[PDB]
């Protein structure tokens, strides 16, 4: 199994993970 | 070896392209959501109302900015917002908090930013068009309009204030 | 040399490259006094003592946006794209057009710099109607853009003189990308070409009063997303068919990447909504459908990410890397091939997420406008585009121009690439998080100083992203010249192969395969999709034009 690939997609969800959580909180406090 | 690999990769890389699907569905049940929510007000009123900038400071509900607010409501105030080179009138904009405002902003020479700070009001104003956007303060105070969209050479000391009463 | 006379097709190469470069230099000379701008500092009356025509911090923005993003891309795209299907398929581009393509681009280049270095034409790279510039900028514009048109023709040139010699066989894999590529940035420029001729042309030479706003955002972004994926696309093509090479290993799959190029070709265009999420006038139903398409358009970089990244893997596991980290440490990192692409492709982890955020409707109100959006689109492309750009100097040059690389000239490459990722990390951290605290894009802020107190603490990162952009901007400048105006020449240089990977042996699907090579029917279906998603839209917009007079504010 590729898990260094699987190991970058790991960071790579959690990027847009904690970016998308992140605004949509934003909005809400903004909201 | 470098036939197996592929296998595995190939294996993975499945998972995780369906993985992804998922994850940027749900984004979009998630944002579904918002447009139900009173926290879409924000977004522009699609239609298309046509004004003209050359008279607009003369004529309508932009020329005489001490009676731009208007209770069209029981509980609801329009309000006639001219973003302009390089300010808006009314300055200040007064509404009640609780008070559900429906903004009509336009502009009678470049575009403008109407970016309402602490809030999610972010709305391009173009020339000739009338835009149509719905808060309601729920915290009183001031806040202050940026303009965020370059309008010229005074484009970053271009503020309006919003005053939300108690 | 003997070289250009068999390989005129690496003269023109190169002439495309040096320009864009160039245009690259000036267009970033602006770039640190913008980062010390957005950390509260003016450096403004320095950079007018040193360069005079200057007025403004906008028409310094106006030079940045048009000579980065629009021209040096643009001509990147144009090297790459050409010169790279042709080497694998190793037949010759039409060099009359070829040339063709290479005068327009600087003839226009040149006539639209006249009104913009003249100050005449401070509209920045969006050119936002009605803020009104000389004509000289819009036929020259236009004359540059439209160059491209003879690009898209002598690729497809190239692919059916191929698919002749060559009936019952599949598109080559660089060359299907190439073709996928132009077509989609065909569809893609009608956008402009439209708002060009029936607006901005018309207008900017009084045959009419007023330009209608709302029609020309409308038409503008209809070219105004995809050609950020014609940005990207050269840059992938190299990650895809040429990194693997230099980093080890093999290209995991060719099916994977050609899926991806299509996915583009189809998705990159029914898109551009996205960036009108507060324009008046258009349809929320139009907005959420455009939202969703580009969450589709996500989707061949997912892949992407994941195929490169097995790609590196591998790579990795060959030279002796054993571990979760070891395969990283194992890939070449003395050499700046391999390192320019890489780090790129880490600063574009945050930078799709940033994408991704701004593509979901309703949360782009947040953000939109405010000074996260450039610290979104750095690190994509003036970090993951410009760091493969720049890599490339150090195999595209000696395979075009027989000029060696010396170890020390390496070395300095190095410096230049990790600085400019870095510095590009740190801007991303300050504007980012300032356009959080509500601080607007497009802004000379550093003139209102008391205006933004709560950004004390990002604007620090801004400020010294500034300076760390600046040594790297200057390393960049010595070095590039180091090379160009080298005194040694090695033709055996000119004459080596492109490093082009080699594809990992597995079995396939030739049935996905066979079908992406249908590439007639999938141009339709792009082109469907552009009327299904553009069209009812645009009929109404023309249906109730209302335009409306020009304005010089500056
Ligand atoms: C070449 C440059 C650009 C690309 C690429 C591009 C991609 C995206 N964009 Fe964007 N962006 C928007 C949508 C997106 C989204 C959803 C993506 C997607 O394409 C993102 C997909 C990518 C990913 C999901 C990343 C995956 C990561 C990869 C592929 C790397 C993996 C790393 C590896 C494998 C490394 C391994 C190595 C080791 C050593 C381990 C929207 C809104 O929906 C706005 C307007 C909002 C507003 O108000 O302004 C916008 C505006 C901008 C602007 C400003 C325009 C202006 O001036 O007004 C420009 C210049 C631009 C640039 C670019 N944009 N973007
Ligand atoms: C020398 C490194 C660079 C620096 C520090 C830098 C920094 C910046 C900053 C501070 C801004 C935003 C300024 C504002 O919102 O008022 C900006 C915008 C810009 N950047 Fe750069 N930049 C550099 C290089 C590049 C490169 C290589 C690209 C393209 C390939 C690029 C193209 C853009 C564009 C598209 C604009 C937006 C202009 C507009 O909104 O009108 N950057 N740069
Ligand atoms: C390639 C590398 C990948 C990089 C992406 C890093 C991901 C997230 C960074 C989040 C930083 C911290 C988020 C801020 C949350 C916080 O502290 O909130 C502020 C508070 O609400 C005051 O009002
Ligand atoms: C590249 C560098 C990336 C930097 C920023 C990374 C992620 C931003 C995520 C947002 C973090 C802020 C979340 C704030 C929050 O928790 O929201 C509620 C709060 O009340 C609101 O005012
Ligand atoms: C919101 C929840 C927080 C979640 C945070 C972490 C998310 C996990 C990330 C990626 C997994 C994607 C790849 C999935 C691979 C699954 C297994 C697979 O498909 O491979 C089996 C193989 O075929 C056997 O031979
Ligand atoms: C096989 C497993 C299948 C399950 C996969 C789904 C996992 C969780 C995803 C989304 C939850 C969406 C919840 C929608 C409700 C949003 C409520 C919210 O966040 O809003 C509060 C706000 O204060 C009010 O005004
Ligand atoms: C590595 C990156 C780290 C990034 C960390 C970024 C922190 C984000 C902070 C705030 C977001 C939302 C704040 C919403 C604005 C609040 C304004 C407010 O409360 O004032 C309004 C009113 O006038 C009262 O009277
Ligand atoms: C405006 C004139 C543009 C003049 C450009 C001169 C064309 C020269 C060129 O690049 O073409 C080679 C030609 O065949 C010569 O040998
Ligand atoms: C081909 C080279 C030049 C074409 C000639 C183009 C010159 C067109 C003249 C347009 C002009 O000067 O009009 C300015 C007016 O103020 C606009 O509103
Ligand atoms: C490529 C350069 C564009 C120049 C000419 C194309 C055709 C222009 C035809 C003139 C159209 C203007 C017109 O017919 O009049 C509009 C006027 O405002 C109503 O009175
Ligand atoms: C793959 C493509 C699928 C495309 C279609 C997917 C579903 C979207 C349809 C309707 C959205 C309704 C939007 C309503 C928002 C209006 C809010 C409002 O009334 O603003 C005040
Ligand atoms: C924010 C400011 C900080 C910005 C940092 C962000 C991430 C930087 C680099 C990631 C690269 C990780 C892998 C680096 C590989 C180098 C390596 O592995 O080489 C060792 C040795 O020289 C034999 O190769
Ligand atoms: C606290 C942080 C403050 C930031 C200071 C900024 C830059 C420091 C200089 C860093 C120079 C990095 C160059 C690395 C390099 O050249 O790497 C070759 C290596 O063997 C593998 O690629
Ligand atoms: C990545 C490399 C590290 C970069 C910067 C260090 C950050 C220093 C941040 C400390 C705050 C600086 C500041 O200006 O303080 C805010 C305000 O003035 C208080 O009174
Ligand atoms: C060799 C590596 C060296 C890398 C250093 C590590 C990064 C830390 C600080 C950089 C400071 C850069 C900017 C210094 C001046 C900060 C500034 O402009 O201060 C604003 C102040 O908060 C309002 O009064
Ligand atoms: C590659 C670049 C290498 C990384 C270099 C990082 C910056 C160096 C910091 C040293 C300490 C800075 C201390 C002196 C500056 C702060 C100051 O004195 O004030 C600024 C002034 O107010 C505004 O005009
Ligand atoms: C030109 C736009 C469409 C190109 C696809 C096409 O028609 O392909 C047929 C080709 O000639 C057979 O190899
Ligand atoms: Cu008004 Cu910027
Ligand atoms: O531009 O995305």
């Amino acid at each position: 199994k590729p898990k260094g690939a699987l190991a970058v997609i790991l960071v790579l969800t959690l990027t847009i993970l904690v970016f998308w959580l992140g605004v949509y909180a934003v909005f809400f406090a903004r909201g | 070896d470098e036939h197996k690999a592929h296998k595995a990769i190939l294996a993975y890389e499945k998972g995780w392209l369906a993985f992804s699907l998922a994850m940027l569905f749900v984004f979009i049940a998630l944002i579904a959501y918002t447009l139900a929510t009173h926290t879409a007000g924000v977004i522009p009123a699609g239609k298309l109302e046509r004004v003209d900038p050359t008279t607009v400071r003369q004529e309508g509900p932009w020329a005489d900015p001490a009676q731009a607010v208007v209770q069209t409501g029981p509980n609801q105030y329009t309000v006639y917002v001219l973003a302009f080179a390089f300010g808006y009138q009314p300055n200040p904009i007064e509404v009640p908090q609780g008070a559900e405002i429906v903004f009509k902003i336009t502009s009678p020479d470049v575009i403008h930013g109407f970016h309402v700070e602490g809030t999610n009001i972010n709305v391009e104003v173009l020339p000739g068009e009338v835009s149509t956007v719905r808060y309601t303060f729920k915290r009183p105070g001031e806040y202050r309009i940026i303009c965020n969209q370059y309008c010229g050479l005074g484009h970053q000391n271009m503020f309006g204030t919003i005053v939300v009463k108690e | 040399s003997r070289v250009y006379e068999a390989y005129p097709e690496k003269k023109a190469t190169l002439y495309f490259l040096v320009l864009g470069f160039l245009a690259l230099i000036v267009g970033s000379l602006f770039g640190p006094f913008q980062a010390l701008n957005y950390g509260n500092v003016d450096a403004y009356p320095l950079l007018k003592r040193l360069l005079p025509f200057v007025q403004s911090y906008y028409q310094g923005l106006t030079l940045h946006g048009v000579l980065n993003a629009i021209v040096f891309t643009q001509l990147f795209a144009q090297a790459i794209m050409v010169y790279l299907p042709a080497r694998e398929l190793n037949m010759r581009p039409n060099m009359g057009l070829m040339w063709l393509s290479w005068w327009m681009a600087f003839i226009g280049l040149v006539v639209f710099a006249l009104p913009l270095l003249a100050n005449e034409a401070t509209v920045l790279y969006t050119f936002y109607p009605p803020l009104k510039g000389h004509w000289a900028f819009y036929l020259g514009a236009s004359v540059f853009v439209l160059s491209t048109w003879v690009s898209i023709y002598i690729v497809l040139d190239l692919w059916r003189r191929w698919k002749a010699a060559n009936p019952g066989k599949v598109t080559p894999l660089v060359t299907y990308m190439a073709v996928v590529f132009w077509l989609m940035w065909f569809l893609a420029s009608l956008g402009l070409v439209l708002e060009a001729v029936l607006f901005l042309l018309p207008w900017s030479f009084g045959l009419v009063e007023g330009v209608d706003p709302l029609v020309a955002r409308t038409l503008f972004w209809w070219t105004g997303h995809p050609i950020n994926y014609f940005w990207l696309l050269p840059a992938y093509a190299i990650i895809y068919t040429i990194l693997p090479k230099q980093a080890g290993g093999k290209l995991v799959s060719d099916p994977m990447a050609r899926l991806a190029f299509l996915l583009f070709l189809l998705l990159s265009t029914p898109v551009g909504f996205h960036h009108q999420f507060a324009d008046p006038g258009i349809d929320p139903t139009w907005k959420m459908i455009h939202s969703v398409l580009t969450l589709f358009v996500a989707v061949p970089s997912l892949m992407t990410a994941f195929t490169v990244a097995a790609s590196l893997e591998f790579a990795g596991r060959l030279r002796g890397g054993r571990g979760l980290f070891g395969w990283i440490r194992a890939l070449p990192w003395d050499n700046p091939a391999f390192v320019a692409p890489v780090l790129g492709l880490l600063g574009f982890i945050p930078g799709g997420a940033g994408g991704i955020v701004n593509a979901s409707f309703t949360l782009d109100y947040v953000v939109h406008n405010t000074a996260w959006v450039p610290g979104h689109f750095h690190l994509q492309v003036a970090s993951l585009v410009t760091l493969t750009a720049m890599g490339s100097l150090y195999w595209l040059l000696p395979n075009l121009t027989g000029k060696p690389i010396s170890d020390a000239q390496r070395r300095l490459g190095l410096a230049v690439v990790w600085l400019w990722f870095l510095g590009m990390m740190i801007m991303a951290v300050g504007l980012h998080w300032a356009g959080l605290l509500n601080v607007p894009r497009r802004a000379y802020i550093a003139q209102v100083p008391d205006a933004y107190p709560h950004a004390a603490v990002p604007m620090v990162f801004n400020v010294l992203a500034g300076i760390v952009l600046l040594v790297a901007l200057l390393l960049f400048i010595y070095g590039l010249f180091s090379v160009l105006l080298s005194r040694e020449r090695k033709p055996e240089l000119a004459e080596a192969p492109l490093p082009f990977a080699e594809v990992i042996s597995g079995p396939e699907d030739r049935r996905l395969v066979l079908a992406m090579d249908r590439i007639g029917f999938w141009f339709a279906v792009a082109a469907i999709l552009v009327v299904l998603a553009y069209g009812p839209t645009l009929v109404q917009l023309f249906g109730h034009l209302n335009p409306v007079p020009g304005w010089r504010l500056w």
